[PDB]
């Protein structure tokens, strides 16, 4: 169809994935992610 | 936990260098010397090796 209607529908889902990540993300879920590497040194020195 | 365990490491390592090049070299050294006064001592007194 018409392009904008497009984006409106498109538009009406994103709205839920919003909803959705707003909901599932913890509030230390940054700080989670940036321990990955310091984990794997831990590995290699033992 | 990571930090430390690299200073265990890095303890480990210091700990073989000194055995194998200060602690190992002086004590062969000592060992040889001590092998060939004592070659050196009875070639004499026998007139053979």
């Amino acid at each position: 169809g018409n392009r904008h209607r497009y984006l409106e529908e498109l538009q009406k889902h994103l709205a839920i994935t919003k909803s959705l990540l707003e909901e599932i993300m913890p509030s230390h879920a940054s700080e989670n992610a940036e321990s990955f590497d310091t984990i794997k040194d831990l590995e290699n020195i033992v | 936990k990571a930090k430390f365990e690299s200073e265990v490491l890095t303890r480990l390592r210091n700990m073989r260098h000194k055995i194998k090049r200060e602690d190992l070299v002086s004590i062969e050294k000592i060992i040889a010397d001590r092998e060939r006064e004592w070659e050196r001592k009875w070639e004499k007194i026998l007139g053979k090796c």
